[PDB]
RNA sequence: UGAGGUAGUAGGUUGUAUA
DNA sequence: TATACAACCTACTACCTC
């Protein structure tokens, strides 16, 4: 009550998956080396009600099929049974003229033109030979598909942790200052342009400070330190009930997370790293003279395109609803000789879009890592100097993450 | 260390009643539910354009093979997966000589020069449409290599005026070879990828055709999904905001339903992405009794989402006009917050599916990165999530973050694994990109077969 | 426009606090 | 009506295709 099916390995597979798949639908049982030597001869013999064969071009030589093809004929020779054998021609470079023997005396199928009407006409002459079947179970097509060809191809209870790009910080300077400064500080000076991160925000008591020592920009130094105010940065976060009608608890978050973006940008006036400038922020690179053979920790962060040189570039961003991080996003600056810009804004796309195919995981993890290594000065910290005697602190170390389902990678 | 929760991919129902999860794997062990007994088909082109198409429909006929047929399944062919009949030989044809393209196209100007070349070929599908007794289902258009070098949506929307389904066509996609420039290299060659390029035109044609490819079965039955996308019209004078919107509830039983909320309600200020209380009533009004007409009863919840926030003054009306104990939920799925997360060991991205919980109405849903199944990435470099918020309302995340891979799982336009976002705000968008370019519509079709 | 994705360049609105 | 700044919003172009 079986069907069997003969082809070559390699070669003429996917017509062979889709048949059997096909006709196991329907309810034929079909035997094939796909879905699975001694067995196969068994088969032939004892179990099989239909043999059929797949010619092509790189079949209609192989031994298999043709000892296969043999045992048959001399099932057929026994059985007394004259379609016993029912070549499927699946190919278009091979002439009906060149078959090989005890299949050249056998009209064929010819699923070459269409496999829809091959397929039909098979299911007619299995029907009018009364070849036996079982009502459609469609659910077994779906079950041995989902059993064989996606077997490795699934989801594996499996343990791995995830870097990310959010470095924390890890300590707070703990008082924000709420400094008068009243005619001592000209209504034309531009607050920016000024050594420490300040800005003129809420009703007068501007120029918020997080330290003093403005001086030889604003020489007054006259100040009575009597009508400064001062907050808590602990309560100006998580809700503490800061919360007061000089300055609510909300604009209070987003005041303080200007001031890390101007810490970060007035920082890196200070390393040996040159800027860059984009639609809506600043990236940062290093020059080419700089860090030995352009590797930091056996990580390049310089080489060559062509007749170009390119650089990694980083960016940053303050943030304070989840915890205090500093959101830093990777860039590539091209630059000529090596230390001289270029000026094209319209080759630069067209060169981080070419260099950007060959980078993966790996390598956007380390060269993005060892940036953030190279500028740091502690061991497990970067300083910003936000004052003279006060700074803010970032983790060397970005927020891991681990979950509990996953992937065997490919080879 | 944070931990991440798993979404398990959710699964499309064939034919057969029986269950997959990439389309292109269970179209051909099942096939498409409806029965559709034929395409015929009809070309508005050059000569060369029939001769082109008709090699092309020929070639398909017969199975196509990719390079790696893993990661992009091979194509068995038209008739062995639909089983339908799109032949080459039952084929009107429209022609357009060369001498009316360079009369239309030699000077003129652009907007001159786009608009009659959007009324020649319009003119020639219409007037095939009107009078004529042969049938056509599908028009393709087939527009030579000088013409596409704006039109593709104004002939979208003067053809929507009649609603006749149509398909543009560009010869490089279909003759790729023997468009050769360059120094001998095709501009684009599909050599690697010729299993997919048929299984997207295909399975395009057989839903623009009145066919029903696959459907979805793993969502809440009651509830409605409405997607608001907001389109800047502002390019004319008086300045304004359309927004539009798409409708994917279930049928009364064992359906699914997914057309257009369309009837854009304008915005007269300028970077308000907001709605009026008038419009807001009748857009939610318009959705319920849309829903009720099909299901014969009123909805059990309503869950609305979009790209922006929905502010106090559009909810209160949303509330007004809700009848009896239909809840709203307002969901905003931004798309570029950069968080990117890495793999500490290994080459390979993120695995598709897993979600950050940042609080219980925020989330990190990861639509891109690596899908067993293929064993490939469904983008590049590292993948970027969208951001889940449940802005109004009251509902679970989880069930939210479910809805969201359920109905990015509903892409009929192309044939793929699934996309990047709910499929819903794309179509709206779509939508609104036809009729921003269109002259004061009235009543439009609410069939995606007319714009996509 | 067979499709999907990644970036860059431009703008705009709100919310304070100033003019 | 205008300078500076965080937080969101859109709309184009241009290059890759695993
Ligand atoms: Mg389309």
């Amino acid at each position: 009550n079986k069907i069997f099916i003969s082809h070559a390995t390699p070669e003429d597979d996917d017509f062979t998956r889709w048949l059997s798949l096909k006709l196991i639908g329907l309810g034929y049982e079909v035997w094939c080396d796909i879905l699975f030597w001694s067995t196969i001869e068994k088969e032939i013999r004892e179990n099989t009600c239909k043999f059929l064969i797949v010619s092509s071009t790189a079949g209609n030589k192989r031994e298999g099929v043709l000892k296969e093809l043999a045992v048959a004929t001399k099932v057929k020779k026994h059985l007394q049974d004259d379609m016993f054998i029912i070549p499927l021609a699946i190919d278009e470079n091979l002439s009906y003229d060149d078959i090989n023997i005890e299949i050249v005396r056998l009209n064929a199928i010819d699923f070459k033109k269409s496999w829809a009407k091959g397929l039909q006409d098979l299911l007619d002459a299995f029907e009018k030979q009364n070849v036996p079947k079982k009502p459609p179970d469609h659910s077994k097509s779906n079950l041995l598909y989902q059993q064989i060809f996606l077997h490795d191809k699934q989801a594996i209870e499996k343990e791995e942790t995830y870097d990310s790009n959010w470095f924390p910080i890890i300590s707070f300077p703990n008082e924000l200052r709420f400094h008068r400064y009243d005619w001592r500080l000209p209504k034309q000076f531009d607050v920016r342009t000024l050594a420490f991160p300040a800005i003129r925000y809420k009703e007068y008591l501007c120029t918020f400070a997080w330290e003093y020592d403005f001086i030889h920009q604003l020489p007054k130094t006259e100040t009575y330190n009597g009508q400064e105010s001062i907050r808590i940065s602990t309560s100006d976060i998580l809700s503490g009930r800061y919360d007061t009608d000089f300055i609510r608890n909300y604009e209070c978050q987003r005041l303080i997370v200007q001031l890390i973006n101007k810490a970060f940008e007035l920082r890196m006036k200070d390393k040996n790293v040159r800027e860059y400038q984009m639609s809506k922020t600043f990236a940062y690179w290093i020059e080419k003279g700089k860090l030995e053979k352009d590797k930091f920790e056996k990580i390049k962060l310089v080489g060559k395109q062509k007749n170009k040189y390119w650089h990694f570039g980083i960016s940053a961003a303050g943030k304070l609803y989840p915890s205090p991080v500093l959101m830093v996003s990777s860039h590539i600056i091209f630059t000529m000789d090596g230390i001289n810009l270029i000026k094209s804004k319209s080759i630069q796309h067209s060169s981080r879009r070419k260099q950007g195919k060959n980078w993966w995981n790996d390598k956007w993890r380390e060269k993005l890592l060892a940036f953030i290594r190279f500028l740091s000065d502690d061991q497990n910290a970067i300083y910003l100097n936000v004052g003279s005697e006060e700074k803010i602190l970032i983790s060397n170390k970005p927020l891991k993450f681990f979950g509990k389902m996953s992937y065997v990678t490919p080879s | 260390m944070k931990e991440l929760i798993y979404i398990e991919e959710p699964s499309i129902l064939f034919a057969h009643g029986q269950k997959c999860t990439d389309p292109r794997d269970g179209l051909a062990l099942f096939g498409p539910l409806n029965q559709i007994y034929g395409i015929k088909s009809g070309v508005v082109g050059t000569q060369k354009g029939l001769q082109i198409f008709k090699s092309y429909l020929d070639k398909i006929q017969k199975p196509i093979y990719n390079h790696n047929n893993i990661t992009r399944p091979m194509f068995p062919g038209f008739e062995a997966v639909f089983g339908c009949k799109w032949e080459s030989q039952n084929i009107v044809f429209k022609e357009i000589t060369d001498e009316e393209i360079r009369r239309y196209l030699f000077n003129a100007s652009t907007h001159k020069r786009t608009y009659d070349l959007v009324t020649l070929f319009n003119d020639k599908i219409i007037t095939a449409n009107k009078n004529d007794e042969e049938r056509v289902d599908v028009w393709f258009v087939i527009v030579p290599e000088e013409i596409y070098k704006q039109f593709h949506d104004q002939l979208k929307a003067r053809l929507l005026e009649h609603t006749i389904p149509t398909q543009i066509l560009r010869e490089s996609t279909l003759a790729w070879r023997d468009f050769k420039n360059t120094f001998g290299a095709p501009i684009r060659d599909f050599s690697k990828i010729e299993g997919h390029l048929a299984w997207t035109i295909s399975t395009a044609a057989y839903y623009k055709a009145g066919g029903k490819p696959w459907k979805l079965g793993d969502i809440r039955p009651g509830v409605c999904y409405l997607g608001l996308v907001y389109k800047k019209i502002e390019k004319s004078k008086n300045p304004q905001n359309a927004c539009c919107a798409a409708q994917m509830f279930l049928d009364n039983g064992d359906g699914t339903v997914f057309k257009g909320e369309v009837g854009p309600w304008y915005n007269p200020e300028k970077g308000e992405y907001h709605l009026k209380p008038k419009e807001a009533k009748a857009l939610l009004t318009q959705a319920l009794e849309s829903y009720k007409e099909q299901n014969k009863s009123y909805p059990k919840e309503v869950f609305i989402h979009a790209r922006t926030r929905f502010n106090d003054e559009e909810w209160n009306a949303f509330n007004e006009v809700t009848p009896k104990n239909t809840n709203l939920v307002g969901v905003t799925i931004t798309k570029s917050k950069p968080l990117k997360l890495y793999k500490t060991e290994g080459a390979f991205p993120i695995m598709r599916g897993n979600a950050y919980i940042v609080d219980e109405k925020k989330a990190f849903l990861w639509t891109l990165g690596f899908v067993p199944k293929l064993q490939s990435t469904l983008s590049m470099e590292v993948p970027n999530p969208i951001f889940i918020e449940i802005n109004k309302g009251e509902a679970e995340i989880q069930q939210v973050l479910k809805d969201i891979l359920a109905l990015t799982k509903l892409n009929y336009n192309a044939c793929i694994y699934a996309d990047g976002e709910p499929v819903t705000l794309r179509f709206a968008n779509k939508i609104g990109e036809i009729l921003t370019a269109s002259t004061e519509i009235k009543t439009p079709p609410l069939a995606f077969k007319y714009y996509i």
